[PDB]
């Protein structure tokens, strides 16, 4: 016999203040029990399991479904936390095309890989005996058990430990271990390619590890993960959208979910209009009717999803592009590529919840996440094409109060464009009109007034039902606003009407606050100017609005 | 040569943070680091059965071009028990000059204890999740975490008594993985100094404090007050009531009666020349009642003012500014807001270890995405403070410009 190396043990502690599980098996019939004693049996003679005596206090359910499986849940929840089999899933643009992709079943290397010995005895099991009549046979896993928590991680580090030096010492061949399989890829000849393949075949086998010589079931296209890999391409597998009469809340979040996986590399995709319906449901068997916002967007997703569409794979050699599109009401969309048609992959961002907002700070946000998958992705940051020109982006983040950038980028003239509706004047202006606003406003009557007062003589003073002292103040501003030339200087004394502009919003949740935004595009010069309230300040009239 | 006992605090267990994602060449610079670090036993490999994790990326130090292995040890410190202590050095501040030196090396020397090796665990992350990364866990005494330099303060005394002895006008200073000498020599002679100091450390970055003061609330000083000149005068004048006592705006605030535009002149009366003379008087003095406590939070606020101007205050109660001041220096950051804003936030981290010797807790004026994005590409420090983000632009701004 040919001496096989052995594999170095994982050693395994149960969670702090622990103890091993106690169980009570539960009784079975007479045939399961047969099945049981011939399968446990086999395992035995395989080395896979071995008898125990009595001293043994642990205990863990055994079941057949023929095929033996142990409930190892009490065990899991008892079991050390262990390091993450994986971080993320690996997403298919990132692959470098290969001239050969073969796949080797190491399903038979998972019994090989031996357990910890001072842990096997947490493993315990019992047959139950025929009528309960003698004590029932009492078995302990020697092996990686099949639901155990500790099983994949050990098992992929152990396969990585030996995979190392054949990797290490074979530069020229990528090999990736996924569950009980191994994916070797290379662009070298087909016949030196099956060659390393025997290599890694036998370098395996010399710890005991058996690959089949069965041609394998696995073969183009690949299915994985929702995901078609082919040789030269991949996509998702074929995104079907279902011809509803009504659409039920289950009905709406598939549709959702299938739009959003295809939204990968099916570009233009979205989920807006959909997602709005199932504003907080929570109820599974809802049925909601469907807006026309919804049947439109609906409609232009049919006509997306109508032909396939492929990613390529990525080249190192070339460089990484992504090119981002503004789609309203807050959503965008971005294509990643190398070459132009050829996308790697496609994408969205919608925007966050806020009260206030603006197109370039969205642009923003998106090419922060861009940026972030695709260092996940590939390594490196992409190159951008942006709808915003250099001079807008240089006004925008010169004046901005809060420090931002973006990495290096070009302008692409791609409608709509992003750009700023409307800059506050620094200083005052020489020959404007200058609007003292005020408003206030009763908190039980709810009852308010807001108006202005100006160094020309003009004066206003508008009385509101329901309505509180921010929106009295927004309005005094509005009023200002609507009354005055294309040139005007503005004093107020709300800190929270400056605080809102001084954001520089070109979209509101508030009506009022957008009415103010339409007025300032409609402005040629606006200066805001701010003074503390109740001090006297004459002009700012704290008393015309609290009548 | 003999490890010491270390252990967590009552109750917590070891850190698990999430490794976040690198680049293609700080992966690469990472994986040659670690080769040769594992070469020399200063780490191993670690299998499966080590749940912990701390993140780790790679920087460039000023004025060179090798890569450096930075591990982010937050959460392993705040995780690990206090060690104790040696009161902070109050005349390091005082001194004329101070440098900074990386002794970092020397702390590889001094093996870690081993049971608690395992909480010094990280990862090198794999392009794309193919693998679950490189790990790796420490068995020497890794830069960065709190309890290397408690470690080694008494083999760092026994290296720096005779230097100590030789010059009891020196300052030293430690904190982390840095040495701050302080002296009052000249700039020739302190680099010969510093030269001298680290042949002395071989057998076994210029800052001049001095130049450094409080900066105090300047008012306007003018011949002709516009309508808008005197509303901006009393908005701060308002403010800075917060702070002192008794300044009065009521004389100037009776100029502002009636409504008149911005741009007209108005000429002051009398009393409001007194009002503002009262109040010039009254802000030459210092602020009443500022004292640091050790047991408090250092909070450290930064202004955004253009141009690549940037105003900062560090304080414990609101109004107690315990310091205030203005980096406006300018270095290959001319175009990168973050940039210049990461270069800030070390300069006034640097500033707060040789005052009070431990970091501040920093208001950011950027979203979050953006600066987590972006910091660790422009990141030269050895440490890493904490920090939140302000999303709502604050008034006082311009009353600090
Ligand atoms: C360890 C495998 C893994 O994590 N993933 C996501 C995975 C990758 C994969 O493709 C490759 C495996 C090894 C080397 C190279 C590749 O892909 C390079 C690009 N490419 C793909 C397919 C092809 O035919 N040619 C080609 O050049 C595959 C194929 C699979 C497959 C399955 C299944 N079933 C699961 C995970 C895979």
């Amino acid at each position: 016999m040919v001496p096989i190396s052995p594999i170095e043990t994982v050693p395994v502690k149960l969670k702090p203040g622990m103890d091993g599980p106690k169980v009570k098996q539960w009784p079975l019939t007479e045939e399961k029990i047969k099945a049981l004693v011939e399968i446990c049996t086999e395992m035995e003679k395989e080395g896979k399991i071995s008898k125990i005596g009595p001293e043994n206090p642990y205990n863990t359910p055994v079941f057949a479904i023929w095929r033996k499986l142990v409930d190892f849940r009490e065990l899991n929840k008892r079991t050390q936390d262990f390091w993450e089999v994986q971080l993320g899933i690996p997403h298919p643009a990132g692959l470098k095309k290969n001239k050969s992709v073969t796949v080797l079943d190491v399903g038979d290397a998972y019994f090989s890989v031996p357990l910890d010995e001072d842990f096997r005895k947490y493993t315990a099991f019992t047959i139950p005996s025929i009528n309960n009549e003698t004590p029932g046979i009492r078995y302990q896993y020697n092996v990686l058990p099949q639901g155990w928590k500790g099983s994949p991680a050990i098992f992929q580090s152990s396969m990585t430990k030996i995979l190392e030096p054949f990797a290490a010492q074979n530069p020229d061949i990528v090999i990736c271990q996924y569950m009980d399989d191994l994916y070797v890829g290379s662009d070298l000849e087909i016949g030196q390619h099956r060659t390393k393949i025997e290599e890694l075949r036998q370098h395996l086998l010399r710890w005991g590890l058996t690959t089949p010589d069965k041609k394998h079931q696995k073969e183009p296209p690949f299915l994985w993960m929702g995901y078609e890999l082919h040789p030269d391409k991949w996509t998702v597998q074929p995104i079907v959208l279902p011809e509803k009469d009504s659409w039920t809340v289950n009905d709406i979040q598939k549709l959702v979910g299938k739009l959003n996986w295809a939204s990968q590399i099916y570009p233009g995709i979205k989920v807006r209009q959909l997602s709005k319906l199932l504003r907080g449901t929570k109820a599974l068997t809802e049925v909601i009717p469907l807006t026309e916002e919804a049947e439109l967007e609906l409609a232009e997703n049919r006509e997306i999803l109508k032909e396939p569409v492929h990613g390529v794979y990525y080249d190192p050699s070339k460089d990484l592009i992504a090119e981002i599109q503004k789609q309203g009401q807050g959503q965008w969309t971005y294509q990643i590529y190398q070459e132009p048609f050829k996308n790697l992959k496609t994408g969205k961002y919608a925007r966050m919840r806020g009260a206030h907002t603006n197109d370039v700070k969205q642009l923003t946000e998106a090419v922060q996440k861009i940026t972030t998958e695709s260092i996940v992705i590939w390594g490196k940051t992409p190159k951008f094409k942006l709808p915003i020109q250099k001079e807008t982006w240089e006004t925008w983040w010169t004046e901005y109060w809060q420090a931002t950038w973006i990495p290096e980028w070009e302008f692409v003239n791609t409608p709509p464009l992003v750009k700023l509706w409307y800059q506050l004047e620094k200083e005052p202006i020489v020959g404007a009109e200058t609007f003292y606003v005020d408003g206030a406003a009763n908190r039980e009557t709810k009852l308010g007034k807001a108006g202005y007062v100006t160094n020309k003589g003009r004066q206003k003073v508008v009385p509101l039902t329901n309505t509180t002292n921010q929106k009295t103040e927004l309005q005094a501003i509005y009023l200002a606003l609507q009354d005055s030339g294309l040139e005007v200087n503005i004093v107020t004394d709300s800190q929270y009407a400056l605080g809102i502009i001084q954001a520089q919003p070109d979209k509101s949740e508030s009506e009022l606050v957008n009415q103010i935004i339409e007025q300032l595009i409609k402005k040629e010069k606006v200066y805001l100017a701010w003074v503390p309230a109740h001090k006297g300040i004459g002009g700012n009239e704290q008393v015309d609005k609290l009548v | 040569i003999e490890t010491v006992p270390v252990k967590l605090k009552p109750g917590m267990d070891g850190p698990k943070v999430k490794q976040w994602p690198l680049t293609e060449e700080k992966i690469k610079a990472l994986v040659e680091i670690c080769t040769e670090m594992e070469k020399e036993g200063k780490i191993s490999k670690i299998g499966p059965e080590n749940p912990y994790n701390t993140p780790v990326f790679a920087i460039k130090k000023k004025d060179s071009t090798k890569w450096r292995k930075l591990v982010d040890f937050r959460e392993l410190n705040k995780r690990t028990q206090d060690f104790w202590g040696i009161p902070h050095p109050a005349g390091l501040k005082k001194k004329k000059s101070v440098t900074v030196l990386d002794v970092g090396d020397a702390y590889f020397s001094v093996p870690l204890d081993e049971d608690f090796r395992k909480y010094t665990a990280f990862t090198i992350p794999s392009i794309n999740n193919e693998t679950p990364g490189i790990r790796y866990q420490y068995n020497v005494l890794p830069q960065g975490w709190k309890g290397s330099p408690a470690i080694f303060q008494s083999s760092m005394t026994k290296i720096l008594e005779p230097f100590k002895k030789q010059n009891p006008d020196i300052v030293i200073y430690q904190y982390m993985d840095d040495l701050y000498v302080g002296s009052d020599l000249e700039i020739g002679q302190h680099r010969t100094k510093i030269e001298e100091l680290r042949q002395h450390l071989l057998r076994w970055y210029e800052l001049h404090p001095d130049k450094w003061t409080v900066q105090p609330i300047v008012l306007p000083e003018k011949d002709s007050w516009t309508v808008n000149d005197i509303q901006k005068l009393v908005g701060k004048l308002n403010w800075a009531s917060q702070i002192y006592p008794g300044i009065k705006v009521r004389q100037l605030s009776k100029l502002l009666r009636g409504t008149k535009a911005l741009t007209e002149v108005i000429p002051l009366t009398e009393e409001a020349e007194l009002e503002l003379a009262e109040n010039r008087e009254i802000l030459k003095e210092p602020v009443h009642g500022v004292y640091y406590d050790p047991s408090k939070d250092l909070i450290a606020e930064i202004q955004k003012q253009g141009q690549g101007q940037w105003t900062y205050q560090i304080y414990q109660e609101p109004f107690k500014n315990l310091k205030t001041g203005k980096y406006a220096r300018m270095r290959g950051a001319h175009t990168n807001d973050v940039k210049q804003l990461t270069e800030a936030v070390q300069k006034i981290t640097t500033e707060s270890i040789v005052i009070w010797g431990k970091t501040p807790k920093f208001k950011l004026p950027i979203q979050k995405e953006t600066w987590e994005t972006w910091w660790t590409e422009y990141w030269q420090a050895t440490w890493i403070p904490e920090w939140e983000f302000v999303n709502t632009p604050p008034l006082v701004k311009l009353w600090y410009q």
